[PDB]
């Protein structure tokens, strides 16, 4: 890999500089290089990896949705035929998006998940696995669509089972997991009632545990609780 | 339009 | 070039899709491919080329300024030594920026400027030449800094001489040229009085020609006049 | 902080 000659600590330092500069493709390449050194990641380093790739795939998803909308309109009744270019360019952005998701899934499988023994690291990585299968499912249309959806579901379910046994209901990893699994049910699995039930239960169990928290922990947990409430407002 | 989260406060 | 197998019209179509998707690196690669077909560019196609590269180099310039600020702070008195990483990463972004400017300058020299005979196309390209030498001058520090500054000045001066002979004082190409040359004088050439004089004269001569314009032309010209006034407010 | 312009209305 092109980062193989750079020290681990220098890759982490440069990932933080790239974040300040809003250079998220660079940030992701630096963090990929750090993972490939083979050592486990600290909490802060896990968050740098996820922020970098979220920003890269987020720009690809936004572009894909614009292009897919134009393509679908061109397939309506009365729309002028304009040739293969819209489909070709949507396909180009799709293939790039798939490549990024495959890169993240490959880092998780070789070897981040198998070396993660503490609940906080294991749940974080299994959540990420569910998220990147979810982004693959948003663009999937062929023979493997069902299997891609089931891979997202299976990763999120294993993460949920560990989080319920090992973490309090206010823990920010547990809350963000439940938030994103609820989005999976609503947007991917055609299961809006499951989405609303999960978001409601998660919100109520977190509310009842806030009394145990410091001011700083309370701020972290209530920020995510607000996102659950905002989705419930959109979905009901 | 739905909200999701990639990070987890340390 | 990787775009050599694609039709000219399909490259233009995809550049417009890329703009809608906010995929400006793609947009610039499509427009580079269109220029390399060897035909002159229409007015709309010139604007697609300039918007694409402005967005690419604009992100690089913003990142370079963040990194340069961090590097300069680390060279103050009392600042902790942190190794070569800040300098290395500033250099990386700098070299990428220089490469983009060299690509645009190369398109202008081979062969857009020499085939542009009408005043509107010739002035547009000479302005672009001045702009991309200006972006090189913002990061220049060595033996060629003076020559880079003089190349920007010479391109802007030739564009000004043609624009004054061939275009009205409200023409949007002429106004944007004068705006950007005034920025060159203030920020690059250490000539704030020349900058303020040019902006003032340009504004006043445009104001006196607005009576000749349709409502739509008036909107186009007054938008640029407002930028001249905003700079004069910042500089005085 | 200064304003500049890349395009020219047709
Ligand atoms: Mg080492
Ligand atoms: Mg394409
Ligand atoms: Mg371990
Ligand atoms: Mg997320
Ligand atoms: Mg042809
Ligand atoms: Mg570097
Ligand atoms: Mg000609
Ligand atoms: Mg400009």
């Amino acid at each position: 890999g092109a980062m193989g000659s750079m020290e681990r600590a220098s890759l982490i330092q440069k990932a933080k500089l790239a974040e300040q500069a809003e250079r998220y493709e660079d940030m992701a390449a630096f963090m990929k290089g750090a993972v490939e050194k083979g050592e486990e990641l600290s909490c802060e380093e896990r968050n740098l990896l996820s922020v970098a790739y979220k920003n890269v795939v987020g720009g690809q998803r936004a572009a894909w949705r614009v292009l897919s909308s134009i393509e679908q309109k061109s397939n309506e009744e009365g729309s002028e035929e304009k040739g293969p270019e819209v489909r070709e360019y949507r396909e180009k952005v799709e293939t790039e998006l798939q490549g990024v998701c495959d890169t993240v899934l490959g880092l998780l499988d070789s070897h981040l998940i198998k070396e993660a023994g503490d609940a906080e690291s294991r749940v974080f990585y299994l959540k990420m696995k569910g998220d990147y299968y979810r982004y693959l499912a948003e663009v999937a249309t062929g023979d493997d669509k069902k299997r891609i959806i089931d891979s997202a579901r299976s990763a999120y379910q294993e993460a949920m089972d560990i989080s319920k046994k090992e973490m309090p209901p206010t823990n920010p990893i547990r809350l963000g997991l439940a938030l994103n699994f609820s989005v999976f049910h609503y947007e991917i699995a055609n299961s809006p009632e499951e989405a609303i039930s999960l978001a409601k239960t998660t919100f109520d169990e977190a509310m009842a545990d806030l009394h145990t928290l410091s001011e700083d922990s309370y701020k972290d947990s209530t920020l995510i609780m607000q996102l659950l409430r905002d989705n419930l407002t959109l979905w009901t | 339009a739905s909200h999701s989260m990639p990070s987890a406060a340390c």
